[PDB]
């Protein structure tokens, strides 16, 4: 088997960045007076 | 600061709460079923599907 | 102006709770799934391991992944650092689940008070997850982990092995917990107006 985990680390980062981006968008909503 | 609130004014809600103890049963009629239902969901999913 | 204010506050609170449930799912997944560190091409012998559970190959050009470990029985955890990390991640999971239960208080208790409650509980869960992630590498000196990865592996030294999706997902969970805690604090201070 290809014992490489680059692909899985890659996908894990995309989902994490999406969640963090949505959270910073929530901050953009609230902090905007 | 962010909201002009000092540590105490922004983080701890030590301004009201205790006083609200007569409604202790009011919380329990929905707090306890939520905790048990939530515990079952993590318990059953963990042992049956995740591992 | 006030109706827009209330509508945005309500919607952002709903999204905050949705992301709280998502972070709880993340915490459960990283706690259960044993893919925090994994083998590499240069690793002497294959497998993977998480906070407490570890699967190791027999080493005869096949899988035969013998698996061992369980948080219920602390005897089989390789090292005290692993035990501490698993306990801290469990405590973080219990804290975030407690916040999801405390969502029920929105009927009776004041919105600002419950927002501050979950803000503090999410911050504590974040702190517990941070300590778990910082303490977990300390146990890499264990004889099982060294036998897996090799002699070059050690305390806070990855060595030949490679971090898999669960570790980076736990770091993402730490970041999510911090941002959600600050979000809850801001929402609690915002409902007061
Ligand atoms: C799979 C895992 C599932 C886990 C299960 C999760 C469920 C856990 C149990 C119960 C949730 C209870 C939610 C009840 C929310 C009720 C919120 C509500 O009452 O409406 C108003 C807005 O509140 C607010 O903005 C606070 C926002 C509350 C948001 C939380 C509920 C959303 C749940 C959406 C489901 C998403 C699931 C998706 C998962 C994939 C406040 O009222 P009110 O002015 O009169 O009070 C003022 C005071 O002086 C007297 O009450
Ligand atoms: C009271 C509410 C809010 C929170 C309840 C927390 C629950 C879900 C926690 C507390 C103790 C936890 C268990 C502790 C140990 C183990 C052994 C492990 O090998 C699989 C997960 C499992 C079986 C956990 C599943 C989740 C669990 C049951
Ligand atoms: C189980 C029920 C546990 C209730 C815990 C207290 C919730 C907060 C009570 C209101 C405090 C206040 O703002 O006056
Ligand atoms: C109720 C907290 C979230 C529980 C999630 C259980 C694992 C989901 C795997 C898809
Ligand atoms: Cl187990």
């Amino acid at each position: 088997d290809s014992r490489d985990y680059s692909t899985e680390l890659s996908v894990t980062v995309a989902v994490g960045a999406s969640l963090l981006f949505l959270n910073i968008l929530a901050f953009a909503a609230l902090y905007y007076k | 600061c962010l909201d002009g609130k000092d540590c105490a004014s922004f983080f701890c809600c030590f301004e009201d709460c205790h006083i609200r103890i007569a409604k202790m049963d009011s919380y329990a009629r929905i707090f306890f079923p939520t905790a048990f239902c939530l515990f079952n969901l993590v318990y059953w999913v963990s042992y049956l599907y995740l591992g | 102006y006030h109706e827009h204010y209330m509508r945005n506050s309500r919607a952002i609170g709903v999204l905050w709770a949705i992301f709280t449930i998502c972070f709880a799912i993340i915490n459960v997944v990283v706690f259960i799934q044993p893919y925090w560190v994994g083998d590499s091409v240069s690793t002497p012998k294959p497998g993977y391991f998480g906070l407490f559970h570890y699967c190791v190959g027999s080493g005869l050009a096949g899988r035969e992944l013998t698996c061992r470990g369980s948080f219920t029985d602390f005897s089989t955890i390789p090292s005290s650092a692993f035990k501490a990390a698993a306990f801290f991640v469990l405590l973080s999971m219990v804290l975030i689940l407690g916040c999801i239960t405390c969502f029920s208080l929105f009927f009776f208790c004041n919105t600002a008070t419950v927002y501050k409650i979950c803000a503090w509980m999410q911050l504590l869960a974040a702190l517990c997850l941070v300590l778990g992630c910082m303490i977990f590498p300390d146990g890499w000196d264990a004889e099982t982990i060294r036998d897996m990865c090799g002699a070059k592996t050690g305390k806070y030294s990855l060595g030949d092995c490679s971090v898999r999706w669960a570790y980076i997902l736990a770091i993402i969970g730490i970041l999510n917990a911090l941002i959600l805690s600050f979000l809850a604090f801001v929402l609690g201070n915002r409902q007061t107006d």
